Order: C-alpha cells, then structure tokens, then sequence
C-alpha cells in the first residue's frame, strides 16, 4: 500500500535468491515516482532457472510480426517443435479461405531430422519451396522463419531465398530469428522489421500507379487480436480517413508494399513496430504518431490528435464520430462502473498493453496498483510512469516466485496476464483475465471493444465462483 | 455499434452491415485479392485425387504435423515425480511454449524452468548457465529433485549434460546428494514420446545403475507400471484402481495425475503427489515391469531388461476388450492374484454396452490419428465394435509398428478397407477424407480445420470430428476422461455411438423433408 | 433401387427421385392437403405471442406432458429390493407400457407382472386374479417378495388390496410368511414420483409397523438413505461412494443399481442385489433417515417421523456445490464422522472447473423441465455457474414447491429473469422458447421435437437440446451418468460448457464468412 | 426335434400350478404341417408376465394413431398416451404441430375431479381448445382409456353434439384397456369406429375420377417406410394406390377407399374386419398379399396383376425383371453368411408367419414361431408356412420363452423390446421385429436388401464371441 511497505515487500521477496540473482533482480523491481532509467532497468538477460515468462525471437518474428500476414506462407525452418506450439495460438484474425489463399492458422515446416543437422538444410529448403508452389499456387510470397539450429549449423537461407526468388519470380523473405538471439521476443520484432524493410517494403519504390489521397493512413502495430484492428479501422474511416494498410493483423503483402505511399503512420504498438516507423520517416518522409484505442477517454483523445494532423473537414467528422458513439459508451459506464468501482488490478503482459489499458480500467473506476512488462525497453517505462499512479509497483521480467509473492501481499481484486499465469491465481481465489488472448473474447479496441471489455471484467470479477473457494467445514 | 443490453463479441459483431462493407472496401482497395471464382476453382482442385497424388509426393515440406518435439515429453515425464522441477537446458523460448501447450490442454499450472542459453553460450557452451540455473532453481522453488532435458540448440552445440552437472556439484552450486537426473532430448530425432522414453530411462539410470548389487528380483512383491506419454487423467486413475481392486502391489513410475489436478481451495500448490525417489530406488526389487505403451518405451525396455533383469511381458496397450483382458491375465500370472469378481462384472457390462449399440456402429468408417500406442489400441477397439478404420495415420510411427497394425487389420473382416500411414501429416489426411470419405474423424483439435474444409465443399461431404487424443484445446475438461481399461472402452463406446446419433438427428431434423426419420427412440 | 455395395435405410432411401415423385403424387392426388403457403402461415402463427396467450388459457387440453402415472414409480421402487417382483394389480396393458418405457431408457430387461383383470373383473372385482396371480408369479419366477401396486382400473372399481392379499394367504395360494407389501397407486392422482413414495411407504409399513416395540433409535449406528425416483445409475453409486469414503455406516433403502446393470456374460439374471428384507426390518434402529428427494417423499417422511421417530433433517437434493456441502455436513453431524480429505479435494476440483469455464457459462439462458427435486437442484447449480434459468417448467410440481424455487431465484442476481411454471406441459414450453428464446434447453428426449420446431423457423431461432433427465431414448448409455454430488456437478458442468462450445464451433465453421472466430483454443 | 419338442413342452410346464399348467398346455404345440393342435385368443393367465398389450394399444397405437391429419385424444389419465408417444415408427410426411400430429400426445389428463364427476364436460372443453390451437386438423378421434367405461361417460353423445356444432369429424372409440384379452379387440373396435363415423362420408359423392387400376393398401402402417416401399412397386406395375390404411394415411384417403376396385390387405389380423365390410356394402373384393422377401413379393405382384388386364400383367413382368439383378445381388452377398442359421420368432398377429419366406430366401430356417394375440385363422395360415417338427406358441410367457431358447439354442431371435435385452445377455443375436431395430424398411425389394444387411450385421457381429471372459 504505502511506498515503504512496497519497498520492504521487495526486500523480503529477494531474500530467497542467491547473491548473484538477488543483485540482478533488485535492479528490475521498483516503486513508481511520477527518467525511467533512474529507477529500473530492462531488456536484460533472464537469470537462469527462475522460470521467466518470456519467449524467444522466433516467437517475436514468426508468431507476432510475420504470422498474421495472411496471403503469405511462413515456413518454420528447423525441427517440428516451434511451429506446432505456435500454431493458431494467437488470435490475429483475418478474412480469407484458409489453405487456398490464406494460411495464417496453418503450420508449414521443414521438420529437420538428424541428416539435416549434420549436412545442412539448404538443399531441403529449395525442395520445400518448389513443393509449396505446387500445392499452394495462390500464395503471394514466402517467409522463412529460422529456428535455433539454422544459425548454429551454418545454413545460408539468404542464398536460397535469392536464387529461388529469381527462379520463380517470387517474394521469398529470409528471417534469421533464431531463438537463441536476443533476450526475449523483443529482438524478434526488430529482426522481423528489418526483414520487411530489406525484402518487401521497397518493392514499389518506383511505382506511381497507386492513386493517393490526402487522407491516406496506415495502421502500424495492430495485430487484430479478436478483431481489434477492425474495430479501430471502422472509426478511422468514419472520421474520413482511408486506411491503406494494417500491420499485420488481417494484413496482406500488397498492403505492406503500399504503405510508403500514405501520408501518416498510426502506430499502436510502439515496441514492436517503432523500428520500421522510424525507417519510413527517414526514407519516405512519412511522419508517425502513437495512439491508444483502449477505453473511451483514450479513444477520444487519439481521434482528436489524429484529426489535428489533417484539415478542418476531418476534424469535423471527428466530432461527428465522438458524438455518435457517446451514448453508447456512457451506457456501458453507467451499467458496469458501479460494479467495478474501487477494485484494484495487477497487470503483467508483454511490451505495450501493461500501460495502454490503464485508461480503460480507470474509465471503469478501477485502479492499477501494479504493472510490468516481459520485454519492454526503458523508453516503454518512460511512458509508463506517466500512466501509473504514484507508489505503485513496477516489475521487469518478473519471476514466477516474485509474481506470486507480490500478489499474496498486495492482494489485488483482479489480475490480468498470460496463460502461463492464469491457473495459478485462479487457484489462489483471485479473478484472472487473459490480457494477451482476451480470454477468447474481444475485440477490446475502440468504442465497440470497450463494451466487451467492461462486460468481461465484470463477469469475471463478480462471478459467484470466487466466494466458494473455502469449504464451509474448514472455517 | 453496440447495444448495452446485448453486447456482441467478434462473432457476430463483424457481421453487421457497417463492418461487412468496411471489410469489402479493404479487400477491393488494397488487398489485391484473387477473384472468388479462382479461389473456388483452386479449392475444388485441392479436394481431387489429382491433388492428393501431388500431395503424397512431398518429401521436404511438412504441413500441419501431428507430433511435437522430444523435450515436451521429457517435461511431462518429469512432472510425474514428487517435488520434481522439470529443467530444460537450453533456450527459454522452448519452455514458454512447453508450458503454454500443456496449460491449454490440462487447464492447470505447469511448472518448468530454463537456464536461458543465449548467443554467447553458442560459442562456449552453457556450463555457467547450468551452475547458476541449478542453484537458482533449487533455492527459489525448493524442489526435491531437478530433472534435466535439452533444447535443440544445446544439442547442436554439443553440451555434455553429465559433465556440466558434475561440475555444478563439484563447485558447490548444489549439494552432491541432491538428485539431478538428466537425458539428452534432441528435437530433430523422433518426437515428444521419444523424449518421454529418454527422460524416464535417464531417471531410472540415476537411481539404480550403481546400486544393483543388493537388488533381487521380486523381493518387494510389487509390479512396476510405466505409463509413457499420457495426457488423460483418467488413464492414471483407472490403472491404479484396477490393480487395487486386484490386491496387486504396484509402483506407478511417473505419476502426474495429482499435480495436473490440484484443487482450487485458495492456495497454489506447485508440487503434488507423484512418484517418490524411494520408489525409483526400489524398482529393481519388483517382480517385473509392465510397459503400458511399449511402442515408444523402447529405450526404457532395454534398460529394465538389461540392468534390472526383469522379463518385460509382451503386452499391447490395455485398450479395448481383448487387450484389457490380456493385461489383467498377465498381471494375475505375475502377482499370483486372481481377477476379482468386480472386474469380471465390469467387463460384462462393457460387453453389454457393445451388444446394445452394435447396430449403430456396424460399418461406420473412421479416419483417425495420434501416437503409435494410442492409435493401434483405438484401431483394435474399432474392429471389436464392427467399425472400419479406413484411414490410420501416425506421423511419428515406424515401419515395425505399421507391420504390427497391418497384421491386426488382416486378422479381421473390418480391416479390409484400411490403410496405415506413417510419416504423413494432417494435410495428407485432408486429401484422404476428400477422395475416400469416412463417416467421422477421431483425433485431436487440429482436426477441426479438416472438418471446416469438408463442409465448405458441401454438407454431404462434411466429416465431423470426434475429439479423442492430444492436444484438445477447444473443449473443456476432456483431459479428465479415460481411454484405458474397460472404463475407457465404455467412455469411447458412448462417445462414438452418440456422435453417430447426434449426426443422424441433425440430418433428419428438416421439417417435412427428412424428419420422417427423426425418431424419438433409437 | 438399392446398390448392394451401399444399402440405404429409410433415410436417405426415400430422398431418391423416384420415391420423391411418388410421395408428391400421393399428396396431390388423394391427401387433400392444405396449401403449403397456408401451412407456413399457420406455423409462423404458432410462434407468436398471440398464440402463446391462447396456449396458456388451456384448462382441459394437455399437449405433450412432462410426467407419467403413479404405478411407473411404484415399479421402479419395488425393483430396488432383493429378489422382489413388481406386481401391478389391474390390466396387463399398463405393465406392457411400464416395461417398454424403462426398457428403452435403461436398455436393460425390466421384470414386472400383472394379474390381467378383464371386463368381468370390473363388475365383480379382481380377487380371483390376485389369488391365481400371486400363486403363479411366486411359483414361476420364484421371488423372495412381491410388491403390489394398482392400475387406474383397479382403483376406480375400489378393489381392497389388503383384503385381497389377506384372502390369498387365507386360502393357501401363497404362504402366510411370504412378504407381500402393497400400496394404492391411482394414476389420476399426482404422477410417477407419487407412485414411488406410495410404494416405498407401503414396503416400510409392511416390515416395521408391527414390531416397533423392540426398536431403539441409533442402536445400529447407521443412517438410512431413501433415494426416491432415480433413473441415473451414477446417482446411486455416488451416494454409496461418498458415504463409504466418510466411513459412515448406511442403508440405501430401495437400490436398483445392480438389477438395472447386469453383465452380459451368457446368462440372464432376473434379480440382482437390491435392499434386503433384513435391512428394512432393522431400519428403525438407524440414527436417522435422510430423504434425497424430499419433494416427492412426503408420505414416506410422515411415516418415518411418526412411526420410526427419526428427526428427518431438512436437506435439499445434494446437487450443485452448496447443497452437496450441506448434505455432507449434516451426514457428518449425524454420524460423528468428519468429512475426509478425499471429499474436500473433490470439492476443490469442482471449484477449479467452475473457475476454468465461467467465461463461457456466464449469462447463458436455459429452459429446463423435469421432476421437482431434480429441477430445483439444476436451477440451484445453474445460478452457481452464473447462468440464467429463464424458463423453469415442472408439470408435476405444486404451489409450495414453486414458492421454494422462487426464493432460490430471488436470493441470486442471476434469477431475476426467471419464471417457474407448474402444471404446464411441453406445448407451453414450446411457446416460451419461441417468444423468449433461451440459449439452450435442458430436458429429456421429448425436447427434440421442440428443437426441430425452433429450427424450422430458422437457424438463428434454433434452441439446441441438452439431454439431462428422464426418459432419454435417442442417446445410448446416458443412464450411466451422475447428477448428484461433486461428481455429478462435474459431469453437468462439462456437458453444459462443451454444448456451448459445440454450438459456437458450428456457427463459426463457414469458411470466409464466420471462420475468423473458429478458434483452435477456447 | 419331434418327440424332443414334446418332452420340452412338458418339462417346462412342470413349474406351473395345476390351473395354469392345464391352460398353457393348450397354447403350445409342435407343427405337423389349426384348432386341432393349438388354441388362441384366450385370456392371459394372471401373474405369468405376458407380452400382450391392451385394446387401447390396438386402437390408438396401431390403427388410429398413424392417421396423420387427425388429432387423437388419449381420453383418461396421463399414463397411456405418454408411454405410447412416438413409440411406433408409423412414418408419415407432414409438418408436425401444424397439419400433422402423429408424434404428439394429446390427452385429457384425468384427475380425481374427473373420476368423480365424469369427463364429458371436460371433453367438450378439450375439443374447443383443440380447434383454436390446431385449426388445420381435419378430424378428431377420442381413444378411451380404462376409466372412461367404468365411470359412465358417454363420449358418443359428446362426439355427435360437438361434431355438428363445429362441422368436424369427431370419432368416439371405446377401446378401454380392460376390453378383450389383448390388442386384437382394439383392432376390431377401431375398424368399427372407422365404419360408423368416417368410411361412409362420400357415399353420395360422385366427383372422384376413378380408373380401372385403383387399389387401396389396407393394413400397412409404414413401419420405417414399409408402405412407401410397397406403394412404389404397385405404381410401377401400373396401379393407382388411392389409399393406405393407415401408415402415412390421411382422412381423405380413407373416405376415398370405397371408390377403389380392389383392396390389398397386408395385415389380415388388424384390418380384415373393415375389408369384409367394404365387400358386402360396396362390392369391393379384397385379397391378401406378402411383400416380405423377393419370393413372396414376386408371387404377390403376379397374383395382384392377374386381377387386371393384359397391360398390368405386362408391366408386372417388367417390374420383376427390373429388380431381379438387385435382389439376386443381395442373396449372392448375404445368403452365404446366413445359410443354415436357425431363427425363433415371437411377434404380434401377422409377422410371425409373414417374414418366414424372407428368412428362407436367405437360407435361414425358422425353428419356432408364435403370436401374442393371433386368432385361429392366423395359425391356419401359419402351419403351411412353418416346417414339420417346429415349435408353435401362443401368448408365450417370459418363463416359457426363456426355457424354449435355452433348449433349442437358436442362432437368432426376433421379437420385441421387452425380450431384446434378455437374450442379448444370454449371448444370442436379437433383432427387433416390431420396430425393425430403428432400421428398415423391410417390405418390397428395397426392403429386402436392408433386411438381409440387418440380419447379417447382428448375427455375425464380433460382440457375440466375447461373452465369456478368457479366465471364466
Ligand atoms: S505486438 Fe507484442 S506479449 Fe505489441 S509481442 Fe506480444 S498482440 Fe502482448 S503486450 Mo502477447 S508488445 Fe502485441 C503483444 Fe504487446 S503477442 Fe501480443 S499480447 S501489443
Ligand atoms: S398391425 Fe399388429 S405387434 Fe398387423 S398390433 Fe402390432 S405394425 Fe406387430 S406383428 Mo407390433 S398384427 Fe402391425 C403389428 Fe402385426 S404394432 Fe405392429 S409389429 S402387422
Ligand atoms: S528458443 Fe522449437 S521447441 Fe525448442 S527444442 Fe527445438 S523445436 Fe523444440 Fe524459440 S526458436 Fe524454437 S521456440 Fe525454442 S527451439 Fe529456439
Ligand atoms: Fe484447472
Ligand atoms: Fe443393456
């Protein structure tokens, strides 16, 4: 509760660690004072054997950035494991005919055997591409997502990509996103961003056949989890803008190629797409701005900020959209806020949502007394301290032991995190909402998403199951 | 728009006219999508015999596999031991996937750690990772034992598990008596079940190899039971229930049923139940050892026979009527215990269900897939029911296994139209259910995408999915079910017959068209 | 025409063009059928509020009732006693229907005889039928006991059962010491559950009334359990299993679980298990008597309290979480035994499942029907799961029972849209599911004709049926399930959640239309 | 067989008391290929667990129930109508609840108030409510349950008064369950009700366009579609089936029956009454036929065609030649799998003899048969179908049937749902010969393929080898 209590909570938790681990973890636990580097570091290696929640670079490249691209085929290059555990695990929705012209929820892999480990898999990859062309003629490009062994055995997927790409007049993107690279999914974002730049984004640098308008925008860093991007697109187009591209939820390869033609880049997830956003500003001059569509307060703020980049006609349509949906989200608050007012929340997600959803909870009278990131950088924590209240707990790359101990003492009313944490706290009797997959609900973006979000927090937080944890005879 | 009194999630929210028009504009404006008639042409082509022949010519591309990698099975094996932390030496991304995969099937916590090997370790090995990882794990989560497996990067670089662990003890990171069994689990060899066999043989070695002098077969009058890769809670419980009913002393080696089914009573229990280290130390003193799934317990069998000197009996997985019978009669011969009347009556009640339901099961054609032991037991029980298993697919099967299954099919008239497939994936099976349509699929959740595809061709071509296997992600609590013994046979029987009857009721539900056959009594 | 390679049964044989043209000729030529546009017009009318108002004004007409007549329950009660032959004094047609009804639900033999009273017996009585019937039954089928009930014929003519039976022994047709309990079971009073109460009170009357002098409450240290009308085998077995785990001595009075589940082992067993006569004689010596379904054991309760001097506790049926807890705590208080750790863990596992599935169950609207005790327990558990029991129908419920259910609904926010109906049938319910559409129905097989009706209006109006109750004729072996205790709650929970998920999968299976929400993981 | 069967009969009867012993002896006989050897249509001995039903079942469940566009009121307590709801698979085409009502249960749900005061006031109210909620019904029948006769109600006057007020066909049927000895008297009572209230509605009408090839299917209740697989053959032969009594039958088809040229009677037992009446009153001849198996079907088609002119007899041979390759393939496939197998039957009033030919078409032998409620003229027709030394039984008891099977040990048994699970537990393949085990149809050529398939799947099913555990 108080600042000293939380600082003394940190000290007691770290007492169990060995000296080396204790000294590292102390640098990743801090109490908010609203210069992030001045109180917490991040983007460091995980201490061995402490049960981190992080994934790998392959997950950040294949599962997050490239996977959602629907009219491309993505090859999990390596052993059979990675592509199977990541198949259809992330709800990046799309419109298409799966297996014919879309392939998101399918698992393409080279299934490395021992002969591939000792003699390389470059010859196997060339065969694999030919077989893909035979059985999936309507694919509009191929990406090769490297798994751990590819880099360690000295394969040259770039040479295969270039040779086969010219032989078949096809876009083949080599991605060296081996899981041993980096410290988390974060470097996978960067690797994937550089792959888009070097092998796709410039395909239409010479073309001028696309008709441009002064209201052309691009949604960058929305992966359409449960339709989040569609709920955001509809608002932007009601405001008078034309959304040319979606990176990368329900995104097509052509949309990516057209992005350098837009007038403004609307970046939702800074962490995963800031790299390519800064590139497009240097090479094409396209400015970019961060926005937030979680909750009515943030959505309204972002629509007005975006409209201010254009002329008076868009600003006029902006207030029209705000006036249209006003009675809708006000009815949501009127119904659900009295049911959630005062409840305290703890969050632990990836690289954006641990701060982006704070406004949505505050729109329902809920308080975020603790948040943290798996793989954020210092610039993400800079943006977090403005959002989080004072004397709230911040944790970077939290451990399974730390999270459990923090919850035991803070005793939040709600926890929002990932599947590897969900069933732990449900057993402790604390309501839990998945904040990666939306617990198979959503969308949560925009005005239509806020209704679902409020319904979801309420159904879980006030569910009758949470009063029955203790048997009546053990009291 | 949203009506606050009836909020709509993604389905059917995005069916509203304004979202539908928006998606049409995105498609036509910027997606550069193939025309719909061309999409329909290609789709119809992928259902043809021509496409299937090209499909089966693959040799480098795998599409929608029906298997995982070794360390996933090594983790599941380790979780079956008391106060044991699974520990995967290598890169941490694999552990995030291992836990998530099991999280979603069992809907329970899954504890497993990594030592987080990175780019620097690729050049000089992960010895330091092992030292710090073992010490950090033992101190933070207080396990009685740490069972070490490996990710594929640690296997390629060539880290010597034995040496690294001995150095960790030698250098004082963990006590020298603290048990740290290990096994090399290369993802590019075999599959997840191979990882289970490797991990278990490693744990058996650790507790018995050097202490064989004072052992004598049969001195503890127990029978060892090795379950193998098993993701149904009811299968652990039915084996223990039957042996207890027989009064047979037994030792279940690797028993995760408790840790995968802890109660929600207000506290998180990281550890629960499981095989004790003392049970592994004493295992060589058993009368014998029974392998519930012998087709992926090859390495364990060699060690149990070579070192423990047990004569492992030739038994198929106890699925169905015949193989459950043979399992019990062999347990009776080894233990000297008669088969009690309660199991005899339970057997008779399964036979009674078979007689009551045989008219709806006769001739029903099934495609099915899964792990080798599970598949052939399912095939065996189908033939006993008078069903035809026309498409039998085992991605992680071998030639010797396929030979056995083919002999089982040849010994029955209902195996006449059956074919066994090894090394094939679920995109191969997709073609088979199009060109040689069965009545149902029996498989894991990935089969739902084959049912979707069959329905797109037409309602009369749809092949419904019956979920039996691993993983099952889109239904809740089926992991509590049973497939072994008479109890499991009854549950499978009930699921099969009622899937047939449910499908019949749907096809005869049309008023004044097909509802003449919408019988109340079936 | 038939192709011997693929023979077609009625469905879809009669969809062939030649059969289609034939039935069109039959209709247009000789049936004088109403025009299809008029049939459609009338159908849509039967789905309206205006029709529902007309439908609920019925005083004399009953359409598709959800109840049976008394002697059906008297038969089931008598079957629960060792080597007891149920015996219905009256006309033989009733027994033919009683056996066939149970035959189709349990898929088991059902033994029951009749003394076949004819036209002349209606004028002079059925005394001679009783004499020859009792002697013939006793000699031919050799039971240890004969429990006598009545058909509506024998009740109208006023046959005195006690006199007829006494005259049968007086004249030597059956030995004096041969037990022949009896009960009057008028089909025009109450329903089948009233027949169960009457038959049981009659059996307890026969074995205890004339011998209360030597009885001492609590001397045998047991607890009597009266189950009532119960058609799930799992419900008998879960009570015995929970009481054995508690170490509680008990006596289940009327136990048909054995005779309704004999093994198929080459011989037929007319009798099997059941409550012994000795257990009935010693029952007054129990600590107390627990009524598992108190709302149709009214007569039994008055007898056990007024004659046995047992302080029957006020307990609801042990369904759901709260009422299973109260049941176990009261059993613990009466017996002095504590609730063991095994049952505490089972409870926690049910709570875990509830937390795992609550996001899919929340707000789901259900129509349900059945017997009073079963219905109120299902309502209670649905409220616990966060569902909304919108339409609660109990054809054989009474005023006092509806007040009790309304109190349960008012004590929860999830029952503010609920309405309890008594004396209404399934044609009333059909209107409710049209005008105030729920998400699912929970009921017996007769609800399949309501689902077919809802689908004919449109797929968006279809209300799927979830088969829980009695009788279930169009699915196999559901009579083995459990609905009481934590185990039954676990089965019900699973059935509900996966029914919701099956329906969602079907609605999102259309490729490029709704399959964006066809999630692998749910 | 022979003297072995006679000693079997006597050994079994030794368990009975003297009175039952002497009665049951008259209902058991060994065939010497009917009065002379067996008695039938007598009351059932009390307490011996007979399989028979009641007159209500024979009138409501059998004859009147299948009439689709009428509404049938189970008048009395709630039991009878509920146990008989959708229990019999008399198939039909229609919109249930709008213009067809077969699988619905309409009842007056008698309470004590109705037993004391009578149900005549309630029946009149019930009919008014049927009319408002089911306006497309084209008739109402009132099926009496046991109390209706005992209490003194007069449903006939209620029928006349209401029938005239609403201008609707209201048919009172006094099929109280205590009447008769079995379902048989229900047939007669139901036939007479048809005569007295429906059949003569269009005696003055001359608008129906008749042809010389008009026929009526009398006594086919369309079990699993049996009547549809029969009609198709007749119409292929060139005949016009004006009516079907009563499977998938409508009230207008019934009124049109007196206009046909020939009545084709399949079930003699249930429908011979009305058939003899139409011959006396309207001069319509009637003949018995048999569509069980190709041998009986071919013979029946030829005998029916002989009643008409050259063109019908020509089309007959074209039909026979059309289906010849189809049923020959059925025999070539399934006879080797069923040859030499012995069958015992126990059904109602027709099938225990009518299906014998179909079994023989598959090389099977019926070593024993019997009826629940057949009359003397039925066993007359049976003794020619059955072979010498075969066992015959009338109104068999559960004990007799169990003891006969244990001694004869047939390979297959064909009976009802109350016998099914007894013999399955004994390890003997069983086929329901009432409901076709929810399969069929079995009539005609298309039905023989299904019949052969069904007998094979069950008789040769692998489950029957697993009855005994390998450890006993
Ligand atoms: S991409 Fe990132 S972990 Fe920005 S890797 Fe991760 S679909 Fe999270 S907090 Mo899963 S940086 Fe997206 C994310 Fe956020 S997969 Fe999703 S929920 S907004
Ligand atoms: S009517 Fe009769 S008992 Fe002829 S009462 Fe019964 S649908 Fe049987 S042998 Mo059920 S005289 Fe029909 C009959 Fe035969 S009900 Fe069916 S099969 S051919
Ligand atoms: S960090 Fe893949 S699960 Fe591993 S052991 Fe090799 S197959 Fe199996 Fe990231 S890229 Fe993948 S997920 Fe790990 S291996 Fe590396
Ligand atoms: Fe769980
Ligand atoms: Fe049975």
């Amino acid at each position: 509760m108080s600042r000293e209590e939380v600082e003394s909570l940190i000290q007691e938790v770290l007492e169990v660690y060995p000296e080396k681990a204790r000294k590292d973890r102390n640098k990743h636990l801090a109490v908010n004072d609203p210069q992030s580097k001045k109180c917490i570091i991040s983007n460091k290696k995980s201490q061995p054997g402490l049960m981190t929640i992080r994934g790998c670079a392959y997950a950040g490249s294949k599962g997050v950035v490239w996977g959602p691209i629907k009219d491309m085929i993505h090859i999990s290059h390596g052993p059979v494991g990675c592509g199977q555990y990541s198949r259809a695990g992330r709800r990046n929705y799309y419109i298409g005919t799966t297996g014919v012209n879309a392939f998101v929820t399918m698992n393409f892999t080279s299934d490395f055997q021992e002969k591939d480990i000792v003699f390389g898999g470059d010859k196997k990859l060339a065969k694999l591409i030919d077989e893909v062309e035979t059985l999936f003629p309507l694919n509009k490009g191929i990406s090769v997502q490297s798994e751990c062994p590819i880099g360690l055995i000295g394969d040259d997927i770039e040479s295969v990509s270039k040779v086969k790409g010219a032989e078949l007049s096809k876009t083949i993107v080599p991605v060296r996103c081996e899981g041993f690279r980096g410290v988390s999914q974060s470097l996978g974002h960067h690797i994937a961003n550089d792959a888009v730049r070097d092998w796709v984004l410039g395909k239409r640098d010479e073309d001028t056949t696309f008709a441009s308008t002064p209201y052309d925008v691009a949604i960058i860093g929305d992966y359409n989890i449960g339709g989040d991007a569609w709920s955001s697109r509809i608002l932007l187009e009601e405001m008078g803008l034309r959304c040319v591209a979606q990176w990368s939820g329900d995104g097509s390869i052509s949309e990516i190629e057209l992005t350098p033609k837009v007038k403004l880049n609307l970046v939702h997830c800074y962490r995963s797409m800031n790299y390519i956003s800064r590139h497009m500003e240097e090479k094409y001059g396209i400015p970019w701005m961060e926005y937030n569509f979680f909750g009515p307060t943030k959505t309204i703020e972002s629509l007005r900020a975006i409209a201010a980049k254009f002329d008076e006609s868009i600003q006029k349509k902006c207030e029209e959209v705000i006036a249209k949906y006003k009675p809708e989200w006000e009815a949501v608050v009127a119904k659900y806020r009295p049911r959630l007012e005062g409840k305290r929340v703890m969050l632990y997600i990836g690289g954006l949502r641990p701060r982006h959803v704070i406004g949505a909870y505050e729109d329902l009278g809920m308080e975020v007394v603790g948040t943290g990131y798996e793989f954020a950088h210092n610039d993400d924590y800079d943006r977090t301290m403005k959002e989080m209240g004072d004397s709230t707990l911040l944790y970077d790359d939290v451990t399974g032991y730390e999270f459990e101990e923090f919850v035991k003492r803070i005793k939040p009313d709600l926890i929002g995190s990932g599947i590897k944490e969900k069933f732990i706290f449900q057993k402790m009797g604390i309501p839990f909402r998945e904040m990666h997959s939306w617990d198979y609900s959503g969308p949560y973006h925009g005005f239509d998403g806020f209704a679902i979000f409020a319904r979801d927090m309420d159904m879980t937080l006030n569910n009758p199951c949470w009063k029955k944890l203790q048997a009546p005879w053990e009291a | 728009s949203q009506q606050v009194d009836k909020i709509k999630a993604s389905y059917p929210l995005f069916l509203d006219q304004d979202y539908k028009d928006m998606l049409a504009k995105k498609r036509d404006g910027f997606e550069e999508k193939y025309p719909q008639d061309k999409i329909d042409e290609v789709f119809q082509w992928t259902t043809t015999k021509e496409y299937q022949e090209l499909n089966f010519q693959r040799e480098a591309l795998t599409v929608n596999p029906a298997k995982a990698c070794q360390p996933l099975g090594a983790v599941l094996c380790a979780l079956g031991f008391e106060k044991t932390m699974p520990y995967v030496h290598g890169s941490q991304g694999c552990v995030a996937y291992f836990r998530s995969y099991f999280n979603r099937h069992f809907r329970e916590p899954v504890s497993c750690v990594s030592d987080s090997m990175t780019e620097d370790a690729a050049v000089f090995g992960g010895q330091q990772n092992m030292k710090d990882g073992l010490q950090n794990c033992k101190a933070t989560y207080k396990p009685d034992m740490i069972a070490v497996s490996t990710t594929c990067m640690a296997e390629v670089i060539g880290d010597d598990l034995n040496a690294f662990i001995n150095n960790s003890k030698k250098e004082g990171f963990i006590p020298d008596e603290f048990p740290v069994p290990f096994a090399h689990t290369p993802a590019f060899v075999g599959s997840h079940v191979t990882g289970w066999d490797n991990m278990f043989e490693g744990i058996a070695r650790y507790f018995t190899l050097k202490s064989m002098d004072d052992k004598v077969v049969g001195s503890n009058k127990k029978i060892n039971i090795v379950p193998g890769f098993e993701t149904y809670l009811g299968n652990f419980r039915v084996i223990k229930r039957m042996l207890s009913e027989m009064g047979v002393g037994y030792s279940l080696l690797s028993d995760p049923e408790e840790v995968l089914d802890t109660p929600a009573d207000g506290q998180f229990r990281m550890y629960a139940g499981g095989t004790t280290q003392e049970e592994m130390k004493d295992a060589p003193n058993a009368l014998n050892t029974v392998l519930l799934q012998p087709w992926h317990l090859e390495k364990t069998k060699k060690f149990v026979e070579g070192t423990w000197k047990h004569e492992v009996p030739k038994l198929n997985i106890p699925m169905g009527l015949d193989w459950t019978d043979e399992f019990l009669m062999k347990v009776s011969e080894i233990s000297g215990q008669p088969i009690p009347a309660s199991l005899t009556k339970e057997r008779g009640r399964l036979v009674d269900m078979m007689t009551d339901s045989h008219t709806w099961l006769h001739g029903k054609r099934f495609a099915l897939w899964g792990d080798p032991d599970f598949v052939m037991g399912l095939v065996k029980f189908l033939l006993e029911l008078g069903c035809e298993p026309v498409h039998i697919l085992c991605h992680n099967g071998n030639k010797r296994w396929k030979k056995a299954v083919d002999a089982i099919l040849a010994a029955s008239p209902y195996g006449k139209n059956a074919t066994v497939y090894i090394g094939k994936d679920l995109w191969h099976l997709r073609s088979l259910v199009f060109t040689d349509k069965p009545d149902f699929m029996i498989g894991n959740s990935y089969g739902k995408f084959i049912q979707r595809d069959t329905l797109h061709k037409g309602k009369e071509f749809e092949v419904p999915l019956i979920r039996i296997g691993f993983p099952i992600f889109d239904r809740h609590h089926l992991h509590r079910s049973t497939t072994l013994g008479y109890e499991g046979a009854m549950q499978i029987l009930t699921t099969l017959v009622n899937s047939i009857l449910e499908r019949l009721d749907e096809e005869t539900r049309g008023m004044q068209a097909t509802d003449y056959n919408h019988d109340l009594v079936r």
